């Protein structure tokens, strides 16, 4: 959608893969704030907003923990604190038109800057002076949104530009979204230390004839010490004897 | 909300809504430039009626703001261009009569037509053949007879047709209240902006002949030489003690003596520094052209040409039914799109042109980020300047072999630097005098001092002075002479070019000292110094968003004029000429003439 319209998406619940999208050279320009893209995939947030539009080439600087402009104070405005990251990439091979791609309209007049995570979506006809505009444009009325004549031959600056900017939401509600787990192969038989679903310790695992019921996931026996553990990726019974130890 | 505000936001309103159609308009001039067709025409015509209907109502509600309380002094030009008159402030009866005037002056100038007797059946015209004839002979009766016939037929019907134009286009200047149209030219060389940065209209007509008569010094030893060549050729045709007529001086308004340099050639011996055997020998073509131009403004400072411009611009070879006329022209449509039209040829001269053309290109994207209003120079003449700048320095001995265009063991001396700093200068400086005296009787015909009986005997007998013209058959009154000359018809102000050469001799100059080069001017070369194009982007990227006095303050820390590098660049022809015509004595009379 068009700038002023700017398209505001909510995820959670999901398994989300950044390295992927960071391992992709096709993307023009992708600016991280928060923490580094890498260190992205371990540590999570409850909730993801996306905000999706499409600007001119030239207005890429506007989008920009406080960063101020146009696009920046009538369509789109952006917080200090910004957590999360900034996509760009050009979209003159779509977006641009030989026709001229009009349907893109951005808020040039307003009385006020919009506020953080705030859009303007009235169409009323601006007053740049004192005397009242009463329908039709007069003196001081000039339209708010002004389209785009986007074209196919309009250099790099002009071209249309697809930006989606990523903000990453952790309020006390538990986290809904994390990046993957990369769970290993498995051995036997062998004295080790073990992670499973964050229960961790060292021991030696062999197979076991016991019987879980079908929703236990690890069992102790006496003393709260865990003896048999199921692991999450293939649902076996296993079992767990300290590695040998003596004077 | 005062005023101010509402004059901003009325501006970005209008140019907003003008980039877009001006881009669409010069794309339809490039297709039309670019595919000579029939639908083309018409695709000029829609657009072009479209974006005057555009322009014209912005510029009419351009009365209301009363535009003298801007504190932004940018935004007050900015404001300016939109109020003013134009042309629509005269009646419609004046304004239309001046349309046709000027269109049917138009139309007679392009069709020039004189019959020899021997055919006078069949004319010929300006056009290569009867003009290539008398611009490119050793004669004194052709060269005479076609004289008297372009003045005796585009001169003879367009005396009240040229007093009329004068007339109504002065009327047309106190329309914009200004006592005459010379004012309105000079308008452009004229700021009333930052304090001591001011320049008035008046001034620069006076500064025109405050630098004319010290190149003067070597004009007379220019003609000397000249009138000892046509001694030595012409036998007895010119008075020792006058000069040399009109149609002796390779071109028929006297602009050039490059048709007269195989006259007064200094030696023919060493001949001029011709690199097209290995231009061709090399097999460089245009695209490989453009390249080795940009590599060079690259080691000049430049930065990289813009993509798509290998795409959309055209080089070479109009060829098929895809014609295309090849004018050499710098296209910057807008919205960040550029475009370069030439026929490039290998050749040397063809590639100082190429170079003349990109580097107008370049100082098209130099003011990239100024508004559709300031999207220009400091001075129409700026850019031309700068466009014969790099022409100037690719060219250079030592820039031909730092990339392998000379041989590497070539060197040069006093005979081939003499030879060439003479041709130069029968192009450069011997065309000064008659163009100041040509924007100088513009100017007085303008005023209208001289009645109606003295501007072509007026003209004349101020040419004989001035360029050193006699009279073979002086032209009184039933003759216009002027109007027989192009930039006299079509409302062209002329002093832009004269004060180019000067513009690019100072800016030559500049680089010269800051590109660390040692010797002569004329042996200056400006490659290889990232500095030089530092400096030439601090004096591009100004734009017309600063006044052209402030912008000559960089480059050359003179705001006024001066002449000093075209005294310093000819001056080996200068010591050459003092020590040459010593027995004969320079200057001519203004007496003598052909028929007595
Ligand atoms: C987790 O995913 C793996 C990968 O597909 C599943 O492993 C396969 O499970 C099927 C179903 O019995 C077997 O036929 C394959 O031989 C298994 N492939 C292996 C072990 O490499 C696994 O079943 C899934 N976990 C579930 C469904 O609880
Ligand atoms: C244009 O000419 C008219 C005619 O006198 C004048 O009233 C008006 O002020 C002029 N425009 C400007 C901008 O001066
Ligand atoms: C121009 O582009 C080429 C290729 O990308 C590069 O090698 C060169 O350094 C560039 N020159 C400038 C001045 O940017």
């Amino acid at each position: 959608a068009s700038v002023y319209a700017w398209n505001r998406k909510r995820i959670s619940n999901c398994v989300a893969d950044y390295s992927v999208l960071y391992n992709s050279a096709s993307f023009s320009t992708f600016k991280c704030y928060g923490v580094s893209p890498t260190k992205l995939n371990d540590l999570c947030f409850t909730n993801v907003y996306a905000d999706s539009f499409v600007i001119r080439g030239d207005e890429v600087r506007q989008i920009a923990p406080g960063q101020t402009g146009k696009i920046a104070d009538y369509n789109y405005k952006l917080p200090d604190d910004f957590t999360g990251c900034v996509i760009a990439w050009n979209s003159n091979n779509l977006d641009s038109k030989v026709g001229g791609n009009y349907n893109y309209r951005y808020r040039l007049f307003r009385k006020s800057n919009l506020k953080p995570f705030e859009r303007d979506i009235s169409t009323e006809i601006y007053q740049a002076g004192s005397k009242p505009c009463n329908g039709v444009e007069g003196f001081n009325c000039y339209f708010p949104l002004q389209s785009y004549g986007f074209q196919p031959t309009n250099g790099v600056g002009y071209q249309p530009y697809r930006v989606v900017v990523l903000s990453f939401e952790l309020l006390h509600a538990p986290a809904t979204v994390c990046g993957p787990k990369k769970s290993t192969n498995l051995v036997k038989n062998k004295c080790v230390n073990f992670n499973f679903n964050g229960l961790t310790g060292t021991g030696v695992l062999t197979e076991s004839n016991k019987k879980f019921l079908p929703f236990q996931q690890f069992g102790r026996d006496i003393a709260d010490t865990t003896d048999a553990v199921r692991d999450p990726q293939t649902l076996e019974i296993l079992d767990i004897t300290p590695c040998s130890f003596g004077g | 909300s005062t005023i101010e505000e509402q004059a901003k936001t009325f501006l970005d309103k209008f140019n907003h809504e003008a980039e877009d159609l001006f881009y669409q308009s010069s794309l339809a001039s490039w297709n039309y430039n670019t595919n000579i067709t029939e639908e083309n025409v018409q695709n000029m015509n829609n657009a072009g009626d479209k974006w005057s209907a555009f322009l014209k109502e912005q510029s009419t509600l351009a009365q209301m703001y009363p535009l003298q309380e801007i504190q932004n002094l940018t935004v007050k030009l900015q404001l300016q261009a939109l109020q003013q008159n134009g042309s629509s402030v005269l009646s419609e009866d004046k304004s239309k009569r001046l349309n046709t005037i000027l269109n049917t002056m138009s139309t007679i100038y392009s069709t020039g037509k004189v019959c020899n007797p021997d055919n006078p059946q069949e004319c010929l015209l300006l056009e290569p053949g009867l003009n290539e004839i008398m611009a490119n002979s050793l004669d004194y009766n052709e060269r005479l007879w076609a004289w008297e016939s372009w003045r005796s037929e585009v001169g003879k019907q367009l005396r009240p047709l040229y007093e009329e134009y004068v007339v109504l286009k002065n009327e047309m200047a106190r329309a914009n209240h200004y006592e005459d149209y010379g004012d309105y030219w000079r308008g452009d060389y004229e700021v009333n902006g930052v304090d001591g940065y001011d320049y008035s209209r008046g001034q620069l007509i006076e500064d025109v002949e405050h630098t004319f008569e010290e190149i003067k010094p070597l004009y007379e030893h220019l003609h000397a030489y000249v009138r000892a060549k046509l001694m030595n050729a012409y036998p007895s045709y010119i008075s020792p003690i006058g000069c040399l007529p009109a149609h002796l001086l390779g071109d028929m308004w006297g602009r050039f003596w490059t048709n007269l340099y195989s006259l007064t050639v200094p030696f023919g011996q060493k001949p001029n520094i011709d690199v097209t055997d290995a231009m061709v020998d090399q097999a460089w073509d245009a695209q490989r052209i453009f390249k080795e131009a940009e590599k060079f403004f690259v080691s000049v400072g430049l930065p990289n040409m813009t993509q798509g411009f290998w795409e959309n611009s055209m080089l070479t070879d109009p060829g098929n039914v895809q014609k295309a006329v090849c004018h050499p022209t710098a296209w910057d449509l807008g919205k960040g799109d550029f475009r370069i039209l030439m026929c490039t040829k290998v050749t040397m001269d063809d590639f100082l042109t190429a170079h003349h053309e990109m580097g107008h290109i370049q100082y098209d994207m130099a003011y990239a980020a100024q508004p559709f209003l300031l999207r220009n120079g400091a001075n129409e003449g700026f850019h031309e300047a700068v466009g014969e700048i790099m022409s100037l320095s690719a060219a250079t001995p030592k820039h031909l072999k730092s990339i392998g265009l000379l041989s590497p063991d070539f060197q040069e001396d006093n005979e081939t630097e003499i030879n060439f700093l003479l041709k130069q200068a029968l192009t450069i400086v011997g065309t000064l005098p008659f163009t100041y005296m040509l924007e100088k009787w513009r100017w007085m015909v303008f005023k209208g001092e001289i009645p109606k009986d003295q501007w072509m005997k007026k003209w004349w007998e101020m040419k004989r002075e001035i360029v050193g013209v006699v009279e073979p058959v002086p032209h009184d009154e039933t003759y216009c002479d002027p109007a027989s000359l192009f930039h006299v018809s079509n409302d062209y102000s002329f002093i832009r070019y004269y004060t180019r050469t000067l513009y690019q001799f100072q800016f030559q100059e500049a680089l010269c000292q800051a590109a660390k080069h040692e010797g002569p001017l004329h042996k200056c070369d400006i490659s290889n110094s990232t500095e030089a194009g530092q400096k030439l982007f601090n004096m591009l990227r100004l734009g017309k968003s600063e006044p052209w006095t402030l912008a000559l303050e960089n480059v050359v820390g003179a705001k006024n004029m001066n002449v000093r590098p075209l005294l310093n660049y000819f001056e080996p022809l200068f010591t050459w000429l003092k020590d040459q015509n010593k027995n004969s004595f320079v200057g001519w009379s203004t007496d003598w003439s052909p028929y007595a």
